[PDB]
């Protein structure tokens, strides 16, 4: 009944156990966060192709929204950390056009 | 193995962090960025510009100087796509199944 | 106020003057063999500082403390800013610069071609077709 | 309808968080298992550290009342400390969540007199430890401000690295720490400005001839100094 | 020009006293100072052209700040109202209260 | 911005929705709807803020604090997102 | 508010320029006056294709029209002055086209 | 040619559009549209033809006379048709 937050919160706690397990040399541990995160998503498996090409405004917005939440810059080299950080972006994106983000504290 | 850190070496800790399974980018850890004085920077400038909150709020946009993209995403965009494509398929590549699009990235990215 | 030519001009004159320049390229330089790279394509979310500015320097001269000079330059940059914009929806939706765009050649064939032959100015007609005559 | 179904993926897939849910849950997916972080490391208050004091590893004393048992850093570390990272590290000499020693004011008049007379300023009570991202931020955004400030001055690099070392030592809510690490690169900025200004305004002086035992040996090397 | 010189130095000397580096104006004055001593060898009509894109900055932030003194004062006169009307009335509130209370 | 706002914000809505049908609805009626998020989106965020911030916090963190153990930083959110919803679009 | 003419009259000064920088030998000056003479604007880009393949009265216009401004014959072999031919050209080409000239002294 | 018939010339312009429409009167109005511009034209030569013959004169001398110097000759033309403009079509 909340399945756009709940997967986000998942994900949100996924990377994060993703970061403890390598911090404390856990490949077991780290394996299982990314096998778990959520890689049946329709969703962002549609809005994949269209983040990998969106520009301006809304890759903008995205970009701030990730960097808020991961500001992090991951290794170029590693394709795990390179795909998870492409499915967070993604399902950001379909989040922000299926409502836009409003990043401002000034608001009205 | 794993010996303490002092406090005095913390600054040297954290642009040269020990190795990991998952690194970061240490030559990029000086160019991450995120301002927390954007908006409010952005919202006095306009206010002295002589303009209304709605029209300060309609004229906000996001920070562009943020962390940079990883180039990874647009070079390696195809081999990407499969991966996620394979994960999506075979239940995040447990058991290796995405073994094949992984290593070619692996192998694309580091040459040896 | 004069900077001279030739400062040892009874001498400098004769050996050594100074030739008439050359204004096509630097002919200092290398030739390049393949033209410019297409630009990434603009659209209006550049143009933050030019509009802004020009904004802000207009309200300052409307107070009086700015000048016009300012507001020109500010208003020019803007302007260029929006002129990158519709100069590229030009070239890239009319037809006639798509040949134009992607032109290529070298400077052999250059040299081999031929079109310097006619490249002779014409002859004015007569004054009696003035009277039709 | 139940709550929170698709939210909960570290349970469906015993995938911990950390060693202390694995513990707690029993998951066993840490192979060097856990060494639990005691209650005295968890949390605690703030104490005074110097030996030239009387009241020393006795905890800070407030207005109001305030739980005394302090925290404890790790003085006995066991000898391979796998996590080396800065979020395993701090937790030998700060508790991630802040100390115990915040306040609740009945009223607003206490808050403001505490204030007034420097005792309380919630960016030192009510917060937590900054994580390493936040302080490469600070430290970065600092850096690109001072750099545009002035880019040809010698002490830039020395003034952000007093940040950086207020920043890593947590100067929010250990300022009298944080500024017995971070005075010595302070110093350092100090000598660089007068350094600077003997360059620009040119300031010299009349050096002494060379002393007759200027080597200590015949043989030896007079290496010599501008 | 060495007077010129001495002026912008004691402008920035005074404006860095003045403005830490967490104010926000620090940078937009410090920039129109380092374009004033770029063209201290100049006259005001071309020095003009090319302090602007400075001035313009700090003429931004300063009435910002200007607008923000102002907005603080009223906004605290009104509180300051507010709270005062209602510590009196709070006050003849006790005083019925004490003319109606019983006992000895 | 206010509950009583977003609750005639809805009320608005539904009355709109019932005139246009269920044909149209979508079509006619994006305003209003945009104008009833918008006011519970506020709500939410006022009621919910606390909540969120600490998941965010327990989120920088890795979820070390004691405040993190276990899943309340994550049902006390659910729980509050929940019962907006309930008290607002019903 | 009046385009065409400011940029008609920076054209004109700007030739002008060039051909005193040339009697004067000034190379830099006329590079500077060659690159600030108004090359992106769209209107006579546009008009460059529409005149170099019109035919007739209007090219005959726009002939007399440059032939009064500028009378003299350009070198045929340097393309810099060709090409601030062309320019002058187009901007008279699309000024025509949009509001056609009126040249005779006679007219009611 | 005169002021009077080009100020009726813009009457006549500005009725006929109220007339018309705001959706069809470049499709209707085009030859009122013409009239009005050719005599705010005529207007104009004639008040301004002064200031364009100094600069053409100017032109061809390079602006190396007196009265070339400066921006005068520029900005004495760009002021009267900004004038005759104000004075026509308000």
């Amino acid at each position: 009944s909340s399945p756009h937050m709940d997967r986000l919160l998942g994900d949100l706690k996924l990377l994060a156990a993703y970061d403890s397990a390598a911090g404390w040399q856990e490949p077991k541990a780290m394996e299982s966060a990314f096998q778990s995160l959520s890689w049946d998503d329709a969703d962002v498996l549609k809005a994949l192709p269209q983040y990998l090409n969106c520009r301006g405004e809304q890759k903008r917005r995205v970009d701030f929204a990730y960097a808020a939440l991961c500001p992090r810059p991951v290794d170029e080299k590693d394709p795990k950390q390179t795909l998870m950080s492409l499915w967070m972006k993604a399902r950001l994106f379909s989040y922000d056009q299926k409502h836009p983000f409003v990043l401002s504290p000034f608001a009205a | 193995a794993a010996s303490t850190i002092p406090i005095s070496q913390w600054p040297s800790l954290l642009y040269a962090p020990p190795s990991s399974p998952a690194n970061p980018a240490v030559e990029a850890l000086p160019e991450m960025q995120f301002d927390d004085l954007h908006y409010p920077r952005q919202m006095l400038l306009c206010r002295g510009a002589g303009y209304s909150l709605e029209q300060c709020n309609r004229m906000a946009q996001p920070d562009a100087r943020v962390t940079p993209e990883n180039p990874a995403e647009k070079l390696l965009k195809e081999e990407a796509v499969a991966a996620i494509a394979c994960l999506s398929q075979r239940e995040g590549g447990k058991d290796e199944q995405c073994r094949y699009y992984i290593e070619r990235m692996y192998k694309l990215a580091n040459k040896e | 106020v004069r900077n001279q030519r030739y400062p040892a001009s009874p001498v400098q004159e004769i050996f050594l003057p100074e030739p008439v320049p050359f204004v096509q390229f630097d002919q200092t330089a290398p030739s390049p063999n393949s033209p410019p790279a297409p630009l990434p394509s603009p659209s209006l979310s550049q143009c933050e500082e030019q509009k802004d500015r020009y904004r802000d320097i207009s309200s300052m001269f409307h107070r009086g403390v700015a000048g016009a000079e300012q507001v020109r330059e500010a208003y020019n940059s803007m302007a260029k800013c929006f002129r990158r914009v519709s100069v590229a929806e030009v070239l890239e939706s009319d037809p006639a610069f798509r040949q134009a765009r992607n032109f290529t050649m070298d400077l052999k064939q250059a040299e081999d071609d031929q079109r310097y032959k006619q490249l002779q100015y014409g002859r004015v007609p007569s004054i009696l077709t003035k009277y039709h005559l | 309808s139940i709550l929170g179904a698709e939210a909960f993926p570290e349970l469906l897939s015993k995938v911990p968080l950390n060693p202390q849910m694995d513990e707690d849950k029993h998951f066993n997916k840490y192979k060097w298992g856990n060494e639990p972080i005691p209650v005295n490391r968890r949390t605690g208050s703030r104490m005074n550290s110097s030996i030239y004091d009387n009241r020393n590893h006795e905890a800070v004393r407030h207005p109001w009342s305030t739980d005394a048992r302090t925290f404890h850093p790790n003085d006995n570390p066991e000898a391979d400390r796998i996590n080396t990272q800065y979020s395993n590290m701090v937790s030998d000499s700060f508790p991630e969540g802040g100390f115990s020693d915040a306040p609740r004011f009945s009223s607003n008049w206490e808050r403001l007199l505490a204030y007034h007379h420097g005792l309380y300023s919630p960016e030192k009570f009510n917060s937590t430890t900054k994580t390493a991202d936040e302080i490469r931020l600070a430290v970065n955004d600092f850096a690109a401000k001072v750099h545009a400030d002035d880019p040809k001055n010698a002490c830039k690099y020395l003034m952000i690295e007093e940040f950086k070392c207020l920043q890593s030592a947590q100067a929010r809510i250990d300022p009298q720490g944080a500024a017995t690490k971070c005075v010595k690169w302070f110093n350092e900025w100090r000598q660089c400005a007068w350094d600077q200004e003997k360059m620009v305004k040119g300031y010299n002086y009349i050096e002494d001839r060379r002393a007759r035992k200027h080597k200590p040996y015949i043989g030896a090397p007079d290496l010599q100094y501008s | 020009v060495d007077a010129r010189e001495m002026k912008v130095d004691m402008y920035e000397k005074l404006f860095k006293q003045a403005a830490d580096l967490e104010n926000p104006c620090r940078m937009p004055g410090v920039a129109y100072l380092r374009c004033l001593r770029d063209t201290l060898t100049e006259t005001q009509s071309a020095r003009r052209s090319s302090c602007l894109n400075a001035f313009s900055s700090f003429d931004a932030c300063r009435t910002g700040l200007l607008k923000q003194q102002s907005a603080a004062v009223e906004n605290s006169l009104v509180r300051q109202n507010m709270a005062d009307v209602r510590a009196k009335a709070l006050f003849e509130r006790r005083a019925v209260l004490l003319d109606l209370v019983e006992g000895k | 911005m206010s509950v009583f706002e977003a609750r005639s914000s809805f009320l608005d809505l539904e009355q709109c929705a019932r005139a246009a049908g269920p044909q149209r609805w979508e079509a006619e009626c994006q305003g209003v709807r945009q104008r009833a998020l918008q006011a519970a989106a506020d709500v939410m965020s006022r009621e919910c803020g606390a909540y969120g911030d600490s998941f965010f916090q327990c989120y920088r963190h890795g979820f070390r604090l004691e405040a993190c153990q276990g899943e309340k930083a994550t049902m006390q959110l659910l729980r509050c997102q929940r019962m907006v919803a309930d008290r607002l679009v019903p």
